[PDB]
């Protein structure tokens, strides 16, 4: 065939769901391919669909409509495990395989208690951290360069139940009020003296 | 059951490389793809039984030889930068079956530069918790920075009482561009352990955050006072403090 | 239009005496082939110049590919099959998959294999099954029903893949197979044994081969004994055949919607 | 299971002594797929004889066709010659000249 489209990046939140398209326009059609990719990871089999109707495996679905050279992965009760790229590949008339360029999914943590902050840390033998904001909060990078400005980052304390965003800054001038200002961060954010 | 070698690898161009790949269970279809950011898997040769080999998408700079019906070899004739790439080896039980889906290799990580000299093993820093966060949420974060590396070849990790934990950890998926206009920047990666303020209190409880390192082997020769920056760990740790 | 198929074979021979390949695979459409392998030029080839004009060589060069595996695959499941039977010596294998495009535009497709020349297995495309003739035949079913994704796969294929593969090819070689070459038909009459009359109608130079032709009594159909001659290639593209009884007789012949009456 | 082939001799065209023709030898119906034709004048082989492929029926069987170009005459007797595993010796059957 000739082409495969899957969005590049979905964004949804923890608890919820999530449909990843994938449209193709192949010369024949022998069945469709779901992988699940974990960053740094090998692709694993997620499901195949050849005839028209939606397969269960657990808590993901496949879909499968001939009439449209369409297919979507279906993730239902959202986790922080399925954060992965989902790649769609297409066997054509002469089976081979054509891959779409996969999917991103970024899961957004339920954060239940908001505590948006940025602390000071200095080095052992300097670092600032921007922590506890709710997940609609977006980190944006730094202009004056040399200086440095990390993604948003979600940890889980298991045994503790609980989960919160952070981000890193750091640089040699540089001052953590001033650190996520390129950022629109929470009015009442907790900058300590 | 697709095992594939080697996980990292450094190349100076014009190098000749050899990836190999085993699989053992008696498929009969071997594959070898690369992967490349905003773009599907391509697929550079393949074989559809014992016996037989083709050209796949993308054969230039490489051949390949189905040595059995186990092995699948890659091989790399003259290395070129843009042979930079993530490697998967795959195979099927067979080739033009329907629904037969592919087992794929852990993957080889392969950086092909112009001379080693900009290879660069992080420096690691561990920052200890402010304690304004001890006393507003009685959680203490620790953070980690490896820097100055090159190439991207890093697996942190932390390590508690010589023990690896993972809860409560955090890792930058990827690494940031300390020059992000050059071509051959260096890089940097963070990441955070947040534990309970009174864990960090625990005067004999141990942190240390660790980043192997993947960069020159023996073989590479090095002439420079630096030392020679080969694969290695570099770890920065830290004690609890009241 | 006419009804049209789609036929791939393949045949596999256990040690194989001097001269015949280890496996052969060929294509039909209709009555004419039009794709070739074997384990000896391990190539696939064009056997028809609307197949060859129209697929460029990186077709050959993947089904080259493709059919060295089926090959591969074919010579396993020849060994398993013949360690289950406790056999021996030089066994055949056979796969026959296909599709017809009926004049009414409805479709339908097969998927047959034989052990030694008879049925072995028969796939059910509509409760996704395949029928088996022994309990070796049965061994092997549980082993494909087993899969249900690949049993998906083949009814995919039969119904989908093979009828537009066979639409592609009917419209590369349709000067040949959309043709029609009407039949020369010829009544002879002769006495053989004493008081014995034989009628003869005999028809050849006809394309499609498929032909309808009959002995009428009074307009009103025979029962007596027709014989009748197998449809032979005449060698030039065009078919020849015949049906005869013994002794008002006429002889109706029908071809590609014409309708013919000869009257003895 | 073993199936002889049947073997069919046929000219082309009506015959008619004195003009140019195809002689055919139409061999079907056998297995397995091992088999030897040959077309004769007179009892000996012609040489410059076309045929087919192999080539496959449904029901698993196998068939061939051999012919050559040939100028019937009264004096000539033309056969097909075909040797198969279930055939003691090769099989010559003569052409009946079109009967
Ligand atoms: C040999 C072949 C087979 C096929 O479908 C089974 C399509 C095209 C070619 O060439
Ligand atoms: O009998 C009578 C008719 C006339 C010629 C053919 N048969």
């Amino acid at each position: 065939g000739q082409n495969i489209d899957q969005p590049t990046e979905m964004t949804a939140t923890e608890g919820a769901i999530v449909q990843i398209n994938c449209t193709y326009q192949t010369s024949g059609f022998n069945g469709l391919f779901w992988y699940q990719q974990h960053a740094g990871e090998a692709p694993t089999f997620l499901s195949y669909n050849v005839l028209d109707g939606l397969e269960e495996k657990g808590r993901f679905s496949s879909f499968l409509s001939r009439s449209k050279g369409y297919s979507y992965l279906l993730l239902k009760e959202l986790q922080m495990k399925d954060s992965a790229s989902y790649l769609c590949a297409v066997k054509d008339s002469n089976y081979q395989l054509i891959w779409g360029a996969g999917t991103k999914l970024i899961i957004k943590p339920d954060i239940q208690n908001p505590d948006p902050a940025v602390y000071q840390l200095r080095d052992s033998k300097s670092v600032c951290l921007f922590t506890d904001f709710d997940s609609q909060t977006n980190v944006s990078q730094s202009k004056d360069s040399d200086v440095y400005i990390t993604d948003k980052c979600v940890l889980d304390m298991r045994s503790m139940d609980f989960k919160s965003n952070s981000a890193v800054a750091w640089s040699n001038d540089f001052a953590c009020a001033n650190a996520f200002n390129n950022s629109i961060i929470p009015e009442d954010t907790f900058f300590p003296s | 059951g697709v095992t594939q070698t080697p996980k990292f690898q450094v190349l100076k161009t014009g190098q000749s490389m050899t990836l190999q790949c085993a699989q053992d269970m008696n498929h009969n279809s071997m594959y070898w793809y690369r992967q490349d950011p905003g773009m599907g898997l391509r697929l550079i040769y393949y074989s559809a039984s014992e016996g037989t080999t083709d050209k796949g998408e993308v054969p230039n700079g490489y051949n390949v030889s189905r040595l059995n019906k186990r092995e699948f070899s890659l091989r790399l004739e003259s290395a070129a930068p843009s042979q930079t790439s993530v490697y998967f080896c795959a195979s099927s039980v067979w080739t033009g079956e329907g629904s037969g889906e592919l087992f794929f290799g852990e993957g080889s990580r392969l950086t092909v530069l112009e001379d080693l000299k900009n290879v660069f093993p992080p420096e690691v820093a561990v920052f200890e918790p402010s304690e304004a966060e001890i006393s507003h949420t009685q959680k203490a974060t620790l953070v980690c920075l490896a820097t100055g590396f090159y190439p991207d070849h890093v697996e942190l990790s932390w390590w508690v009482n010589g023990k690896e934990v993972h809860s409560g950890v955090c890792t930058d998926p990827q690494p940031l561009k300390e020059q992000p206009a050059l071509n051959d920047s260096r890089y940097a990666l963070s990441s955070r352990l947040r534990v309970s303020a009174t864990f960090w209190q625990n005067p004999r409880n141990h942190f240390r955050c660790q980043v192997q390192f993947y960069g020159l082997s023996e073989n590479d020769e090095w002439t420079q006072d630096r030392a020679k920056p080969v694969t290695q760990i570099v770890s920065a740790e830290a004690w609890g403090r009241a | 239009m006419r009804t049209h198929s789609l036929r791939y074979f393949r045949l596999g021979v256990s040690d194989p005496i001097h001269g015949v390949p280890e496996f052969i695979s060929v294509g039909y459409v209709d009555s004419h082939p039009i794709t070739t392998y074997d384990s000896v030029t391990r190539q696939k080839e064009p056997r028809a110049p609307w197949m060859a004009e129209n697929l460029a060589p990186d077709h050959w060069e993947r089904y080259t590919q493709l059919l060295r595996g089926w090959q591969q695959m074919f010579k396993v499941e020849l060994k398993r099959l013949q360690r289950h039977y406790n056999h021996s010596g030089s066994h055949t294998y056979q796969r026959m998959i296909g599709c017809e495009l009926l004049e009414d535009g409805s479709t339908t497709g097969f998927l047959q294999y034989a052990y030694d020349g008879q049925d072995f297995l028969i796939f059910n495309k509509d409760t996704l099954s395949w029928l088996a003739v022994d309990n070796v035949a049965h061994t092997i079913k549980q082993a494909w029903e087993a899969n249900q994704h690949e049993l998906l796969y083949q009814k995919n294929w039969l119904e989908e893949e093979c009828i537009a593969w066979l639409k592609r090819f009917l419209e590369y070689g349709k000067d040949t197979l959309q043709r029609t070459e009407p039949p020369l038909v010829r009544v002879n009459r002769k006495e053989t044994f004493p008081g014995v009359t034989a009628l003869f109608c005999k028809a050849h130079g006809f394309y499609p081969p498929e032909i309808y032709m009959t002995w009428m009594k009074n307009g009103e159909e025979i029962v007596q004994e027709i014989d009748y001659g197998d449809i032979l290639p005449s060698g030039d593209g065009t078919y020849q055949a015949w049906a005869s009884i013994e002794l008002l007789y006429s002889c109706h012949v029908e071809h590609s919607g014409v309708h013919m009456v000869l009257q003895v | 299971i073993q199936r002889t082939p049947k073997i069919q001799v046929y000219s082309r065209h009506p015959a008619e002594n004195g003009k140019s023709n195809f002689l055919n030898c139409y061999v079907s119906g056998f297995h397995p797929s091992d088999i030897e034709v040959d077309l004769l004048k007179n009892g000996e082989r012609i040489e410059k004889v076309e045929h087919s492929d192999l080539s496959f029926s449904k029901d698993w069987s196998f068939y061939l066709l051999y012919y050559t170009e040939f100028t019937p005459t009264e004096k000539d007797e033309y056969a097909c010659r075909v040797n198969h595993v279930t055939l003691s010796q090769p099989k010559i059957v003569k052409w009946d000249r079109d009967m």
